[PDB]
């Protein structure tokens, strides 16, 4: 019946772009949010073991990971089909970003690659990390110190900044672009936000080889 | 054969803002060995004369019956009564500008998408005349050259290829076996580099996926399979 | 409105149009072409047999010279034809040949060894030339006497047009598909172009230029049975007609193919006939030798197909809800074979028929397929009373043809002609512009033409069109067949008359659109009545039997009293076309004689004997 | 120099569209001998756990899983790369494909949506997999556990068949597409890659429950 | 040679030009605007002082009219 | 516009008169021209739009590339 060309899906035209395009930015803004309370919650070794252990045995013993597992898992893998969609994969697309990109000298968009090179980074140790913790075995301190240091897990610093990297030109993205920053108060938001970034980078690494 | 054929038609008309699409629902009587060009030209030429099909030789040499039949892109003309369940569904070809009703522009396609690929004999110029004596062709050649350049340019194989229909900018089986046969020809002199700068790079060879509609729903039965393939070697053997 | 300029207008897409767009633009001319569909899909694609010209490389057309060619050619039109025009013709085929071969056909070459033919119902062997290897095979085609007639398969009309076309993209003819020219601009007997309609928008367009070409092929679709495409309804024939200026040459001269296939009238190809052909009566008897003893199947057409009506009046037809009919018997050539392994006429017989030809036989009966009459032109192709327009084609007469055009002739004719007639053209468009006055494309034009499709829409003038469509393919099937008679002739025409006048109150069915399908018939049911009666008033008022125009009341062939070309004009306004005559070719290369087939019964010319072979001034050199 | 565009690389033109689709199809055949190397050494505990041990500390020092592991990661990442590029990430492609899918009735056609809903199941769960087995610990043919009873990996009645279906429809378009055609040899190619698919289907989940 | 029609053909584009096209493209009539570059970048763009005409509106024109418009337009410029 | 002699500008241009010159002018002398194109039609011979016209400028283009007659443009532009 429409099963040709004419225009869209309903009598008139389709409305699935904007309601896609917002759902991959409440994608991001859930996301950020999640690791937020992350690397609060249990980026807390440098405090305590026992605080911890406690604040992961504070909602149902590791921050019910059986109803909050699966909620970062396929909502981070939706995250990855929204966000794939504009994503440099083809060879021509690869090739013209890179050359206006190194001509330009432009930052934020520079910063559209790293946001690439991050995403496929965090896919596979991602994945991999979040699966391996995500496995029944309520959290110790102790036995997180386990793996890290081995397992062998070490790494995520090759997941850290390239983690809080995404997330943070994210943050800054997402701010921009649905129109909450400048140019009034623009300046403040990406230095505001590089600091937010590099912060993290910095509590997240203590957290690191502190947790050793 | 006496049995009642019933037949939804596709109907829009992109001139009168007010026509949306919907389907309509025709009656006809079967009669034995009738074409479903029989059964539309009743449907027009008694009925409603206002719709707009596509016919020109009736005898499927020409590539204007094409239209979706009872969900394949098919012919018209070409296909017969006889295999088609009781009720049948005529769609316009996709992919292709629809003008109205089942007709489409597809010549408009083939020659924008003919200068991309430039489909003719490009001749050295060693300063030929008919005056003398003709070209050396052994038989065999030159009949699978008449196997390719057999195509009645219907536009089944890109209505049906689930690349093209994705991505517009996809040339096509057509496109890529057109090439084809001007590669097996001595006549056109083009480098195999030439060849690849036409359909080598992607959105015409590399831009298949694979799904082999084109094969399986041409109607003159083009090699359409094995000749993509063997496109695809040649082109992709550019590598070092 | 929309007004667009070119230097060379070709009206038709299809061969002759090609080629000529070609030529303007190999001499490099800006060039519209006009198509009713995409240049491909024409009618010469439907064409299934092969193109004709001498070769001498086939072993069964060893020695074949374009005299060879001539000579048939005449004797085939009944001596009805300028021979002028195809002596240019005959010599300008091989040149054509090697040419469009140049341009990439895939013309089947010839294979040195010794072959199993097929010359009667009966194979002989023969062997093919061992030095002439790849060179352009030929096939048994017709009336020819060697094998002349050059073939790729079996769609060669395919494969020509196809190289035809790649040839106009290349050399950039700028082409509108979906364009049905409506009347010609005119004034002073001077061409600027025709009116012409969207066939998507619908409303007028008017194409403006120096040197125009009318493409339009045959008016078959005037008949109930016809092999021609939907499509043919003679367009630039009824633009021409209705100037009243250029007239309508030979109108009557209708050419009837008898291996038309019965229950879908589709044509089966004359290579089947030409490779041992059978016809056979309703109880399988190949009735040839008896009517034509020697040339049988390979006889000229309008003989073959005069025989067959004749045989099958006798009661031995086969009985069929579609009629009765006789059959075509090819599973006699063999199954591998097939014309080269698939012949797609195997695949009419295969879709559309319940036979298969290597067992069963094809009914065939004859069946409507060229027409021989149209746009009158000159040995240089220009049309008759106006200038600036030019004529090619199925629409044309040149009258290389005659009373009966010779199997496999035409294509040469499109290439050949096309080629020549396109020359003239390219240096007539490269000598004096003209003046484009806007009160011919404004005046009238626009006006006569945007005016009949008001009147065909808005009006009362009730008739349905496809009545008058009906009642006229019922008037013409039984009026003007293969057999005439002056009386059935004259009954015809006046109920022809009288549909004219009805055809002018017209109405549609329907409820208006941009773009309206049924406006595209509707409109061009007066022009179609209007050639049909060209070809009946033609044939009533031309009392002898000559080609395929055979008269029971006037049998024999009346060379003394009509020797010539009936040509029709309308002017105005009228209800009847007015009907003047013209010397065929004075020019006679081959005086007036026997054919070499046939019954004929001829009043030998007596006038002519002064004139004979006078060849003067020859600029047929090229 | 030629930093916007005009034509390509270099002096006149770029071949990279086919090296880089000529890789996709490298890809496709090197993933396909391993996952035939996977499916003889870990389908050996239907014929007895011994010969999957044997074998399995066999090669390399254990297909050296410092070297070897690597490949497959990497690789199957980098054909990741490679088919994103046709993947029908935008709500389009995937809208169309699915309408165009179902109206055409025809078969490899619709298969296609299958290579690719069965590519993001693959994505995950093949790296979460390969990653927890990809690790140290030699194996055994004990060490599942890994799967089954009182495991917690539940998910190759999921994985085995994306997977499986995955390679067969793989194997059987890099075999058209490149001139192992047919359409003579296209049957008896088309019912061998079936036989082949569902063969090996079946004897991985009998070397799945002929694990328990 | 490549001859193209029209009925009004404006050779130019820029202010002038363009509104004599906008009223008979207003009337339906086929028109050809040429310009040596895009209608837009013109010299009528590069105006920065305003256009004169009369209002009845700006306090500082209350009870301004054509008269003195006509009168000042004729004095000014001589004849 | 201001290509035109319309003088409504005279000896001295008034100012802001020029922007309302081009509008105001396009509405009147487009009114105007609608009417003298919706009433009686032309005939373009060609021995005009083709003779000359393309023949004398041609002319021109190629009497100033291969031609002789040897002298910068630009030293004649500033001089
Ligand atoms: C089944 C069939 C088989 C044939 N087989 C042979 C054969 O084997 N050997 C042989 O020599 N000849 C054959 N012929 C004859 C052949 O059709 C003609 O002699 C020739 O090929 C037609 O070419 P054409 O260019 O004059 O016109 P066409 O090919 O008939 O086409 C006319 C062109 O003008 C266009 N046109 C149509 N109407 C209009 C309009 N109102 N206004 C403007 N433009 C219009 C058309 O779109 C078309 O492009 C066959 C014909 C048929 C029908
Ligand atoms: C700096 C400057 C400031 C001005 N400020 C004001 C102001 O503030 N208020 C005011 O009222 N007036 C002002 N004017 C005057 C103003 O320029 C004109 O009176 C008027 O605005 C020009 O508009 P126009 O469309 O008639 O012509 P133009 O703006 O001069 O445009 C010429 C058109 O003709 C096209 N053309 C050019 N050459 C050719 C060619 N060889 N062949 C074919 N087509 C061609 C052009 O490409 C262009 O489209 C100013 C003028 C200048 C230079
Ligand atoms: C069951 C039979 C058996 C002994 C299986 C274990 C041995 C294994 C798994 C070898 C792995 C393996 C397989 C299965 C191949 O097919 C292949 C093809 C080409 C080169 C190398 C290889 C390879 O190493
Ligand atoms: C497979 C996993 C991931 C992929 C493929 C990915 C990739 C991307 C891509 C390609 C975009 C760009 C959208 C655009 O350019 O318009 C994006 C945006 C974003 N990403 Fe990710 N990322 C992933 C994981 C993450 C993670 C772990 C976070 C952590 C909070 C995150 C946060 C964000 C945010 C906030 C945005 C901005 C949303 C917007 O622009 O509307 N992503 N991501
Ligand atoms: C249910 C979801 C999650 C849980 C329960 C969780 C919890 C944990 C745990 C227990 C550790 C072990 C600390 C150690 O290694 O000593 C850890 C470390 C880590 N995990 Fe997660 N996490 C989750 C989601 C994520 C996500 C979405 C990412 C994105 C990259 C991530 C990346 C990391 C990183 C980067 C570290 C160490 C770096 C640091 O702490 O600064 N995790 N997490
Ligand atoms: C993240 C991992 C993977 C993704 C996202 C993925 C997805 C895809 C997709 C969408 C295609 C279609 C390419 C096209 O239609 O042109 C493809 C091709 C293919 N895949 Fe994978 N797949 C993955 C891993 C695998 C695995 C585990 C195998 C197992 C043997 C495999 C074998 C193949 C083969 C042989 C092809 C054909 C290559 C070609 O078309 O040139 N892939 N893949
Ligand atoms: C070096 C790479 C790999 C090795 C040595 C390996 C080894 C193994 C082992 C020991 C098992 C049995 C128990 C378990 O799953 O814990 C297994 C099962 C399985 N693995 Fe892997 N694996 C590798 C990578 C992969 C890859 C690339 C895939 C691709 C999809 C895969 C998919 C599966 C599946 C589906 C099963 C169970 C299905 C069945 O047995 O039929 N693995 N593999
Ligand atoms: C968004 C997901 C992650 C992004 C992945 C996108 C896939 C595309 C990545 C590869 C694109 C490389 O883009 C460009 O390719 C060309 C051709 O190969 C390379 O070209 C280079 O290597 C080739 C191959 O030897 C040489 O012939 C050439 O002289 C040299 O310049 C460029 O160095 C590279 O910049
Ligand atoms: C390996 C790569 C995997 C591909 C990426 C993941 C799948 C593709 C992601 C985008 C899917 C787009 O989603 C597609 O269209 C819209 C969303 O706007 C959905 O919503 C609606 O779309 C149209 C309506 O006009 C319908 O075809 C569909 O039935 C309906 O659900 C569809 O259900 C879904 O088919
Ligand atoms: O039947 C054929 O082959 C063609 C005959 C003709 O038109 O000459
Ligand atoms: S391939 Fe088959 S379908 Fe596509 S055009 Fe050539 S013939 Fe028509
Ligand atoms: S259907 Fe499509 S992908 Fe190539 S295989 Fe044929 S064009
Ligand atoms: S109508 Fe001519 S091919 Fe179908």
């Amino acid at each position: 019946m429409n099963a040709s060309t004419i225009t869209l899906h309903v009598p008139q035209r389709s409305k699935i772009a904007g309601r896609m395009d917002f759902f991959q930015m409440v994608s991001g803004a859930l996301l950020i949010l999640f690791l937020w309370a992350h690397m609060m919650l249990v980026s807390s070794v440098i405090l305590s073991p026992s605080l911890m252990n406690g604040i992961a045995w504070f909602f149902e013993a590791t921050y019910m990971a059986q109803i909050g597992g699966p909620a970062v898992f396929v909502l981070m893998v939706v995250h990855f089909i929204l966000a794939a969609r504009k994503m440099p994969f083809k060879q021509d697309e690869w090739k013209t970003f890179r050359v206006h990109a190194c001509m330009l000298h432009h930052k934020d968009t520079t910063m559209w690659v790293v946001q690439v090179i991050s995403a496929i980074f965090i896919l596979v140790l991602g994945a991999v990390h979040m699966f391996v913790v995500l496995t029944d075995l309520p959290i110790t301190a102790a036995k997180s110190a386990a793996r890290l240091q081995s397992g062998w897990l070490y790494l995520y610093l090759v997941l850290l900044p390239l983690a809080e990297l995404h997330v943070g030109v994210g943050f800054y993205r997402i701010g921009v672009k649905y129109g909450f920053v400048g140019r009034n108060k623009r300046k403040w938001f990406q230095k505001t936000e590089n600091l937010m970034m590099i912060g993290f980078i910095t509590i997240g690494l203590l957290t690191l080889v502190r947790f050793m | 054969m006496n049995r009642m054929l019933t037949l939804n038609i596709f109907r829009y008309n992109p001139l009168d803002p007010d026509s949306q699409p919907r389907m309509q629902t025709f009656t006809v009587q079967e009669y034995d060995s009738m074409t479903l060009f029989i059964a539309l030209t009743q449907i027009r030429d008694e009925k409603d004369p206002t719709l707009k099909v596509d016919f020109c030789c009736r005898a499927g040499i020409c590539g204007s019956c094409a239209m979706v039949i009872n969900g394949r892109p098919g012919l018209a003309c070409h296909t017969q009564t006889k295999d088609l369940p009781a009720e049948i569904t005529l769609h316009p070809l996709p992919f292709f500008q629809l003008l109205g009703d089942l007709s489409v522009d597809t010549g408009s396609w083939f020659r924008k998408t003919g200068l991309q690929i430039e489909a003719w004999c490009h001749s050295d110029d060693k300063a030929f005349d008919p005056t003398a004596d003709e070209m050396r062709m052994d038989n065999d050649l030159a009949n699978e050259i008449f196997e390719l350049d057999r195509c009645i340019e219907c536009g089944c194989c890109v209505a049906a290829c689930g690349t093209a229909r994705m991505r517009t900018d996809f040339l096509g089986a057509v496109s890529i076996m057109r090439v084809a046969r001007f590669y097996l020809d001595p006549r056109d002199k083009r480098s195999e580099d030439d060849y690849y700068d036409v359909i080598g790079n992607d959105q015409g060879v590399f831009g298949c996926m694979g799904l082999l509609a084109c094969e399986d729903v041409c109607p003159k039965g083009i090699p359409l399979q094995d000749q993509l393939g063997i496109m695809r070697r040649m082109m992709a053997m550019h590598s070092v | 409105m929309q007004i667009y300029h070119t230097d060379v207008l070709c009206i038709g897409g299809a061969l002759a149009g090609e080629r000529v767009a070609v030529e303007a633009s190999m001499a490099g001319l800006k060039t519209i072409m006009l198509s009713l569909v995409p240049p491909r899909r024409s009618h010469s694609s439907a064409a299934q047999g092969g193109m004709q010209a001498a070769l001498g490389n086939a072993i069964m057309g060893d020695g074949d010279s374009p005299d060879v060619h001539f000579a048939d050619t005449v004797k085939g039109s009944d001596w009805g034809c300028d021979q002028e025009v195809a002596r240019i013709f005959a010599d300008t085929a091989p040149i054509v040949m090697r040419e469009v071969a140049h341009w990439g056909v895939p013309w089947n070459r010839v294979v040195p060894g010794k072959h199993t033919y097929y010359k009667g119902g009966k194979p002989f062997e023969a062997e093919e030339k061992a030095e002439k290897a790849g060179l352009i095979h030929a096939r048994a085609f017709g009336g020819t006497a060697a094998w002349r007639t050059c073939y790729t398969a079996d769609g060669t009309g395919r494969s020509v047009l196809n190289t035809l076309d790649t040839k106009c993209l290349q050399y950039g003819v700028t082409v509108h598909d979906r364009m049905q020219a409506e009347a010609l601009i005119h004034d002073g007997g001077n061409c600027l172009g025709c009116i012409a309609r969207c066939l998507r928008t619908g409303e007028l367009v008017a194409y403006l230029a120096t040197s125009t070409l009318i493409a339009t092929g045959g008016y078959g679709r005037i008949y109930k049975a016809t092999t021609n495409a939907v499509i043919c309804d003679g367009g630039g024939q009824i633009i021409a007609l209705d100037t009243g200026l250029v007239p309508m040459g030979n109108m009557e001269a209708v050419q009837f193919h008898p291996t038309g296939t019965v229950p879908t009238d589709i044509l089966v190809t004359e290579g089947c006939r030409g490779d041992g052909g059978t016809l056979l009566d309703v109880n399988q008897y190949r009735f040839m030798p008896d009517y034509e003893p020697d040339k049988a199947q390979l006889a000229s057409r309008d003989v073959v197909s005069r025989r067959m009506t004749e045989h099958m009046r006798k009661g031995l037809g086969v009985k069929s809800p579609y009629g009765d009919h006789l059959w075509l018997d090819i599973r006699h050539l063999g199954e591998k074979h097939i014309t080269t392994k698939l012949r797609e006429v195997y695949d009419i017989c295969t879709n559309f028929l319940g036979v298969n030809p290597i067992h069963q036989l094809i009914p065939v009966r004859p069946t409507h397929h060229y027409s021989m009459g149209g746009v009158r032109t000159n040995r240089d192709g220009a049309a008759y009373g106006l200038k600036g327009l030019f004529s090619a084609g199925e629409s044309a007469c040149w009258d290389m043809h005659g009373f009966n055009r010779l199997g496999g002739n035409s294509l040469a004719e499109t290439v050949v002609a096309g080629r020549y007639i396109g020359e003239r053209m390219v240096e007539f468009t490269k000598g004096a512009t003209p003046s484009f006055g806007m009160q011919y494309v404004e005046d009238a034009h626009k006006k006569v033409q945007e005016r009949i499709t008001d009147i065909v829409t808005g009006r009362k003038g009730k008739e349905n069109t496809f009545k008058i469509r009906d009642e006229m393919h019922d008037i013409m099937m039984e009026g003007v067949g293969i057999f005439r008679n002056g009386t059935d002739l004259q009954k015809a025409v006046n109920k022809l008359e009288e549909l004219y006048d009805r055809s002018q109150k017209i109405s549609l069915s329907s409820a208006c659109k941009g773009m309206n399908p049924e406006l595209s018939t509707a409109l061009r049911i007066r022009g179609m009545l209007k050639l049909a009666q060209c070809t009946a008033y033609g044939a009533l008022d031309r009392t002898e039997s000559r080609g395929a125009h055979t008269r029971e009341d006037f049998p024999e062939r009346n060379d003394k009293e009509w020797l010539n070309r009936t040509l029709s004009y309308w002017k105005e306004g009228a209800s009847m076309p007015t009907l003047e005559y013209e010397e065929a070719s004075p020019y006679y290369e081959m005086p007036p004689g026997d054919r070499g087939y046939g019954g004929g019964v001829t009043i030998a010319n007596e006038l002519p004997p002064e004139k004979f072979v006078i060849p003067e001034a020859a600029k047929e050199n090229l």
